[PDB]
């Protein structure tokens, strides 16, 4: 019952994504990137929309970076819940899922009165932002936000300080810096063993400068210091929601350029200009220049990294995205040495392991 | 800025008094006791479940779910077959046949919909010039059979004329923002 | 009219499994945060029936790989010893007064594992297996305690009758005596009867539904009534052995009343339990029960041979 | 005490339908006594009640019919049958019936 | 809202800090559903003058 | 009275047991398993209606194709659906499975689970709100409602 | 008598709810789904192949300790004697010895498991 | 809420304290105002097998007294 | 070896326990009084019948019936 050799037979979430895209528009293309990282939706699409941004030399406003960078911690709120309750289900304790799927349900409430989606809105888009935020929903994230500490502390009641959480976390999944940085990790599986790394503080892309946290770093490479790892990035998301709340500032979501970013929808109605853009960018594209980028964010996993390539024409030529989970992945037969078949269900749950970025 | 999770200060330190504390968190299991008075406090809470068929979950204008073919006020149908929104539907979902009406006028012969394609994404109505489809409220439609979930014109129209008395009002409400 | 008597045992005993699985939903919705089967009753107090019906409409699955002879009886033992062994109860006056009733258990249960361990090997498959043998190392672990414990606590009744332990406990509680060895005795009837946090043999996160996998139907209903019976035995031996109820020659249906609170009591102990905590490993559970639970026994089992001695307290051969 | 009033409380639950007759049609019915304020009747028979002191999920339902075109959903209920008028408030898309 | 007071004492004793302030359900102190209209701004490039495509 | 009434009386018991208990299947596959985990979550609660998972097709009444269906995955699928013990329905969850879905015209993608599973009831979306799946599951207990197998047994 | 009758009647009762298990339901039986499970692919090997135990020391070890047992389960008899003494003495060496070589075979890891 | 769990608790205590009562009473029918005779010794079953035959018809509880 | 069983009482409590009771049930029937009690009373508890004696006339402290003064008065027992 315990593991000499794993070969993770991946590809049964593929479906072709990236030549799908090669096929479609620019605009056409984002809600792939919704549907990549299912768990994580809007961080995606931010990365996809600061690739686009770049090969245009267009950046947004900042009403709409503020909205980003809110509803990013948001996701990394979400892909938390998500993944700790996941590797508690794996481990056997089932309450913090039924605990935390609920503040999961008013996450989706604020995405779909932003959106109309609970969990594929195509919301970031790369020139800003698509609807600016109804009124009356800040304060509804106050009101979330003020009491998910609470909840937390639940959840790091029950399964911090017990003896089978530690016990089963524990010295499992120990990993050495060099052996991360050669296999290739990122995010909580660096900081995990201790590389100080985050490039939200290194390589800030909408106003992560603007605004104040701490990165927690482990010790040890077991997977308990990666949980708490995730905790503590609850937390500090929670911090910045409120800052983020506290400054928003006024003004327009979208850039105001009608030839990247659609108008309004009563300008289009009264000015021919803005009815032939229009018209343009909803039925041919914005037709980036020609280039190539490669943009990464942290996405709650670790490094999101989009690598486009363009041409004159309103379509990508080509569109790698990178998954943080693949290269975990990778390195679950590494992680996996001396170690059990339970074990290695709680390595394949600390990996925070999603298979729409992987096979994607 | 960083900050240490796992890591104690230093170490060394403990007498009698410090070793009974931890020989009594062993051998009590005191802090089990607590995950126990957690689960026991939450039995004693308010469920956060609802009668879903009598009370249902709550949902705002933006709210995107069953396709509609709406109509202006007269009652004259307010497509125009401009044919974009198949132009943007990033799932190759709609598709349009167009003629003259013989009153003279721009609109369908067609507006099929494979709803097993539509992504729910809304491009079309923030697309079309003229608010005629929109993605209504309407997320209780499933169906025994794949070939109902293949709408055409008559469905859509049907649908619209079925939903107008709310589609008007979200419409209402939403502006000002798209 | 013994066969009376059988019904009044037999068929309550059903009853009561059959709501316990409703309770066992319900207190785990309300622990989180939900509400458990409130429809297909009232309250859901139908939601029992109906799976059970539904179970034995379904087709049985014979596989091919499978021994048809083990796969069939491993059920019909399972339910056979989960029955057999609420019949020395006293509750206070039992069915079947036997002088060894604690080594008739013992015997049962290690022989219940067994449904357990030929299921397993005779569904022919591999997490089958792996919760067969999980089965084994559970059983190693835990039946030299449950055994050592029980031999120090009735070390001062001064026999194997259970009927003998309510006159042993006419003005107290063994649990006062021997807390320690009713917390390892609570323990190890959690590590018996596979119930969590040491379920290890239909680990659905860890095994997919061992011993069980290959299961569907009426079979798997009477592995599932099984062990749903078993747990409402421990708690009923827990509270004769330890929570000793008031006996009143009179006022016999007053044991019978504590004793049902106490069970339920107990019952719903191991429900909570299940809701609290994660799963241990089951060389983790080795570790723990032989490592811990066993230097404190024997220690203990030597102080409760010393304890009649010094104290002049040897008890009666009835 | 307070534990008189909240049986006091079930009291009035128990005693707000009508009859046995009347509470047992919407226990069997919905698996829920809760009174609350008949916001209005719809076309069809649908009763539409609120009380706002419960939390966001409650404090609007609907009791439904039991024959809606000839179909007998006194047992067989659907959310279909909510038409728009009300679909709107009870999704709460509204504070305005 | 509706605990009666010894429950409440009950949970906030087995939890170990109040939780009848920081709740997990929505009574009151939510932004209500019907809201007035708004008038969002406009951004720069709207300028009427000195303001050519060219240049920005 | 007669054995035709009966009959029809026994068939609604009969399903009434299998509709107030349907055991589904741990398969979810993309998205939409999150949306099914929502409905597990408390708010759409539905062992509220006696509808829990059971890890093993063999101890499972139906299975939800909640996600994207690959040709790499249709055999395992296809295995799972045969040892799933009859009676036995299945529920189409999302665009993806539906139809092909946002992957529809790609290389490796079955263009509906239509082609390898017997669907019962198609619930669309992408992805569907609990809501309707929940919605979605109560239809395919109304189907089973009005089953009328012995009546025509009795017919035969 | 009483005793045997009340297993004859768990017995029957288990019997015949397998026959209504298996005799009342309908059957579709096809190689595919009488196959073993292995997660929707098909097993790369048979399930009759040797699995390694790694505690087969300590199954050997719990095989002595169920021996001890049956040695110490004579005391509540033992402890009616007049002696109260020998016993004593020979309860104290027994037990004294099981801990020795628990604590032998502890400290040369043969508790732990062999990976 | 919580006290929808005691319709279920209640059929489960109902169910649990009936083999108890059930046996006393059984046993005080069969055996007459009286507990059934525990013999676990055969000093025990010896005097059960006297008061058997003592009675005139095959019971031993009867209880014949000072009326011979 | 104080600050030994120090850190052991912090770590490995379970030991400490069962080496402290080892050595409680070892010593303490060497302590008390009421130790050699149990042995009378076990013998005490008449088992089998107290088989009668002949008369040779040379039985004097021997009791000629139950309750005479003679014979070991068993009072130790009662309030004990
Ligand atoms: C164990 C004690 C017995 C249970 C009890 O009476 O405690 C109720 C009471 C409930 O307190 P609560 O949690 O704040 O109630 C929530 C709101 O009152 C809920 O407010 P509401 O709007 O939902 O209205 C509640 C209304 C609802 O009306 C009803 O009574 C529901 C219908 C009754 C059957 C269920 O009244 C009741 O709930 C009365 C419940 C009384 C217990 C009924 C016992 C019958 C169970 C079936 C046995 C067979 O508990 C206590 O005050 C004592 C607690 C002692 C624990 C220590
Ligand atoms: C085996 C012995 C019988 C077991 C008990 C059967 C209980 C039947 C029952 O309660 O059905 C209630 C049900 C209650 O209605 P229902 O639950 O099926 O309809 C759905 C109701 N909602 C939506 C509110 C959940 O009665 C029926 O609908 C008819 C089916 C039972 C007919 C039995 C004939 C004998
Ligand atoms: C207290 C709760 C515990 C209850 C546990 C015991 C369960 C008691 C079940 C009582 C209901 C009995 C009806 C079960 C019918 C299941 C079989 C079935 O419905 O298939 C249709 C069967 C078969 O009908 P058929 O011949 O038309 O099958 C057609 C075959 N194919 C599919 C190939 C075309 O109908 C019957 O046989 C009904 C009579 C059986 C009654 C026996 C009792
Ligand atoms: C007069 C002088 C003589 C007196 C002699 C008496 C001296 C005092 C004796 C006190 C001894 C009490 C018994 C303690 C046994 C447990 C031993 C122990 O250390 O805990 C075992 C285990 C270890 O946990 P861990 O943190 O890993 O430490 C081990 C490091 N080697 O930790 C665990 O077991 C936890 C894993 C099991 C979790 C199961 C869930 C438990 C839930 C609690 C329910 C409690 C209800 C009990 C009610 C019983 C009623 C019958
Ligand atoms: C699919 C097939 C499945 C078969 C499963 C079989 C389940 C068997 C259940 C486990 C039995 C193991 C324990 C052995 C029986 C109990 C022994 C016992 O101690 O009581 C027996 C009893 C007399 O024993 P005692 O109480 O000591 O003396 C009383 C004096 N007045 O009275 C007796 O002496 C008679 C005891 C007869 C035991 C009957 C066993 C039935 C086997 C049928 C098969
Ligand atoms: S965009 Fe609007 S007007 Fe144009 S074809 Fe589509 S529905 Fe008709
Ligand atoms: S919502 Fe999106 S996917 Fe659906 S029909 Fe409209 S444009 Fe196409
Ligand atoms: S239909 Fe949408 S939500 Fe469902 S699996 Fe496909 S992409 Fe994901």
């Amino acid at each position: 019952e315990m593991v000499r050799k794993c070969d993770p037979h991946i590809g049964l979430l593929h479906r072709g994504t990236e030549k799908l895209i090669e096929y479609k528009t620019y605009l056409q293309a984002l809600p792939y990137f919704d549907r990549l990282d299912y768990v994580s939706m809007m961080c995606n699409e931010q990365a996809y929309s600061i690739a686009v941004e770049k090969l245009l030399n267009i950046q947004p406003p900042p009403r709409a970076q503020w909205i980003r960078v809110l509803f990013g911690e948001i996701t990394r709120i979400l892909n938390h819940i998500m993944a700790v309750t996941t590797h508690a289900l794996d481990i056997g304790a089932m309450t913090p899922f039924f605990w935390m799927f609920e503040e999961r349900e008013k996450m989706f409430e604020f995405y779909e009165r932003v959106s109309g989606a609970r969990m594929h809105a195509a919301y970031i888009r790369p020139g800003g932002v698509h609807q600016d935020l109804p009124l009356g929903l800040l304060d509804d994230i106050y009101e979330f936000s003020k009491n998910f500490s609470l909840r937390i502390d639940e959840v790091e009641e029950m399964l911090t300080n017990n003896r089978i959480w530690r016990n089963r976390t524990v010295d499992i999944g120990v990993v050495t810096a060099e052996d991360a940085l050669n296999y290739g990790f990122s995010g909580v599986m660096l900081r995990g063993s201790g590389i100080q790394w985050d490039l939200r503080k290194t390589q800030p892309y909408d106003v992560y400068d603007q605004v104040e946290f701490d990165v927690p770093i482990g010790s040890r490479g077991d997977c308990y210091d990666r949980y708490l790892c995730r905790v503590e990035e609850m937390r500090q998301s929670l911090r910045i929601i409120e800052q983020c709340l506290n400054k928003m500032p006024p003004g327009e979501i979208k850039v105001d350029d009608a030839k990247v970013s659609p108008p309004k929808r009563a300008e289009m109605k009264t000015s021919m200009e803005s009815l032939i853009h229009h018209f343009k960018l909803y039925t041919e594209g914005y037709q980036v220049p020609p280039g190539a980028t490669y943009t990464a964010i942290e996405a709650p996993k670790g490094e999101f990294g989009v690598y486009l390539v363009s041409d004159g024409s309103s379509r990508p030529y080509r569109c790698k995205i990178k998954a943080p989970g693949f290269a975990h992945l990778a390195g679950l037969d590494k992680m996996s040495k001396g170690h059990m078949l339970a074990d290695v269900v709680a390595i394949i749950g600390t990996q925070d392991i999603v298979f729409g970025e992987i096979d994607r | 800025t960083y900050k240490y999770v796992n890591k104690k200060e230093q170490e060394s330190e403990v007498d009698m008094k410090s070793a009974t504390d931890n020989a009594a968190r062993i051998l009590m299991w005191t802090e089990l006791i607590r995950g126990l008075g957690m689960t026991l406090s939450y039995l004693f809470r308010e469920p956060a479940t609802i009668n879903y068929p009598f009370e249902k979950g709550p949902l705002s204008p933006r709210f995107r779910g069953e396709h509609a073919l709406r109509r202006y006020p007269s009652g004259e149908e307010r497509c125009i077959a401009c044919k974009l929104c198949e132009a943007i539907c990033p799932a190759q979902a709609i598709t349009i046949e167009a003629e003259p009406r013989a009153d003279g006028s721009r609109r369908t012969t067609r507006y099929d919909i494979d709803m097993t394609k539509c992504i729910y994404c809304g491009f079309c109505q923030e697309a079309c010039p003229v608010d005629a489809i929109v993605e209504g409220p309407n997320f209780e439609f499933s169906t025994e059979t794949h070939e109902e979930l293949l709408y055409n014109k008559e469905k859509l129209l049907n649908n619209g004329d079925k939903w107008e008395a709310e589609i008007a009002a979200n419409i209402q409400a939403d502006y000002l923002y798209r | 009219m013994f066969f009376i008597n059988i019904l009044t045992l037999l068929v309550p005993i059903l009853i009561a499994m059959a709501f316990l699985t409703l309770v066992e939903r319900k207190i785990l919705g309300y622990m989180q945060l939900r509400k458990g089967p409130n429809i297909v009753g009232p309250y859901g107090i139908l939601q029992p029936f109906a799976d059970a019906m539904k179970l034995f409409m379904k087709e049985p699955m014979r596989p091919l790989t499978t021994s048809m002879s083990l796969f069939i009886i491993a059920p019909t033992l399972s339910l056979t010893l989960a029955l057999s062994l609420w019949v020395p109860l006293p509750m206070p006056h039992p069915l079947i007064n036997l002088n060894l009733g604690i080594l008739f258990i013992l015997a049962t249960s290690s022989l219940s594992v067994y449904s357990i361990l030929w299921s397993g090997w005779a569904s022919n498959s591999k997490y089958s297996l792996f919760g067969a043998l999980r089965a084994v190392a559970q059983t190693i672990s835990y039946e030299v305690t449950m055994a050592i414990i029980l031999l120090s606590v009735l070390l001062m009744n001064g026999s194997y009758s259970l009927q003998t332990l309510i006159t042993t406990q006419e003005h107290m509680w063994l649990l006062l005596p021997a807390w320690p060895m009713a917390m390892m005795w609570f323990i190890s009837t959690l590590a018996e009867t596979n119930r969590a946090p040491f379920d290890l043999t239909e680990g659905e996160s860890e095994l997919v539904s061992g011993f069980n996998v290959e299961y569907a139907a009426g079979p798997f209903a009477l592995f599932f009534m099984a062990e749903y019976t078993n747990i409402i035995l421990m708690n009923a031996l827990t509270t004769i052995i330890f929570l000793g109820p008031l006996y009143y020659i009179n006022l016999p249906e007053l044991y019978s009343t504590n004793f049902m609170m106490e069970a339920l009591l107990l019952s719903s102990t191991f429900l909570w339990i299940r809701a609290s905590y994660p799963r241990f490993r089951y060389d983790q559970l080795m570790h723990l029960l032989w490592k811990n639970f066993l230097p404190l026994t024997l220690a203990l089992c030597m102080w409760h041979i010393s304890l009649p001695i010094f104290t002049a307290g040897v008890p009666p051969y009835m | 005490m307070e534990l008189v009033e909240v049986l006091k409380r079930g009291v009035q639950q128990v005693t707000g339908h009508g009859g046995l007759r009347g509470l047992l049609r919407v226990f069997f019915r919905a698996n829920d006594i809760r009174i609350g304020t008949l916001v209005g009747e719809d076309k069809y028979g649908n009763k539409y009640y609120e009380d706002n002191k419960q939390f966001f999920g409650r404090h609007r339902w609907v009791i439904y019919t039991t024959e809606m075109n000839g179909k007998n959903t006194f047992w067989d209920v659907d959310g279909s049958m909510v038409p728009p008028e009300w679909h709107r408030w009870l999704h709460c898309m509204t504070d305005d019936p | 809202a509706s605990a009666t007071r010894v429950i409440q004492k009950l949970r906030n004793w087995a939890s170990g800090q109040d939780l009848q302030a920081k709740l997990q359900l929505r009574y009151q102190e939510i932004a209500k559903r019907t809201q007035p209209p708004p008038k969002l701004p406009v951004g720069p490039s709207h300028k009427l003058s000195n303001n050519y495509y060219c240049t920005r | 009275s007669r054995a035709e009434y009966v009959v029809t009386k026994l068939d609604d018991l009969i399903n009434w047991a299998r509709r107030s208990s349907l055991w589904p299947m741990t398969f979810g596959l993309a998205c939409c398993a999150v949306e099914m985990m929502h409905m597990a979550a408390p708010r759409y609660d539905m062992d509220r209606f006696g509808v829990v998972f059971r890890a093993s097709p063999r101890q499972a009444d139906v299975m939800i194709v909640a996600g994207t269906l690959t040709n790499k995955m249709a055999p395992a699928l296809r295995k799972v659906y045969d040892q799933m013990p009859e009676p036995r329905y299945v529920v189409s969850m999302g665009s993806c499975a539906n139809g092909g879905g946002y992957y529809h015209y790609s290389y490796s993608v079955v263009r509906g689970c239509d082609r390898i599973v017997p669907v019962d009831i198609y619930v669309p979306g992408c992805p569907p709100t609990a809501e309707a799946l929940l919605y979605g599951i109560l239809q395919l207990q109304r189907k089973i409602k009005r089953e009328q197998k012995l009546k025509i047994w009795y017919r035969r | 008598m009483n005793l045997y009758t009340v297993i004859f009647i768990n017995i029957l009762l288990s019997l015949t709810l397998i026959l209504v298990a298996f005799w009342l339901p309908q059957m579709n039986l096809y190689s595919e789904k009488a196959n073993p499970y292995e997660c929707g692919f098909d097993p790369t090997s048979s399930a009759r192949l040797p699995f390694s135990m790694k505690f087969f020391l300590v199954a050997i070890t719990f095989l002595l300790f169920d021996l001890e047992i049956a040695l110490l389960l004579p005391l509540p008899w033992a402890i009616q004697t007049i002696k109260t003494s020998t016993m004593m003495i020979m309860a104290f060496i027994l037990v004294t010895i099981l801990s020795l070589g628990l604590a032998y075979e502890w400290t040369q890891k043969g508790l732990e498991w062999t990976e | 809420m919580w006290f929808e769990i005691l319709p279920g608790l209640a059929i489960m205590g109902v169910c649990l304290v009936i083999p108890g009562v059930s046996t006393a009473y059984i046993h005080k029918f069969t055996n007459g105002g009286k507990e059934k005779r525990v013999a676990r010794v055969q000093y025990q079953w010896y005097l059960m097998e006297r008061d058997r035959r003592i009675s005139g018809v095959n019971r031993y509880y009867v209880s014949k007294g000072l009326e011979n | 070896i104080s600050a030994f069983l120090k850190n052991a009482w912090a770590k490995e409590p379970v030991l400490v326990v069962s080496f402290s009771v080892w050595g409680l049930a070892i010593i303490m029937p060497m302590i008390s009084p009421y130790t050699k009690y149990a042995s009378m009373i076990n013998k005490a508890t008449p088992y089998n019948y107290p088989v009668p004696v002949r008369d040779d006339g040379n039985m004097p402290d021997v009791p000629s019936h139950p309750q005479d003064p003679l014979g070991p008065s068993l009072d130790w027992l009662k309030n004990l």
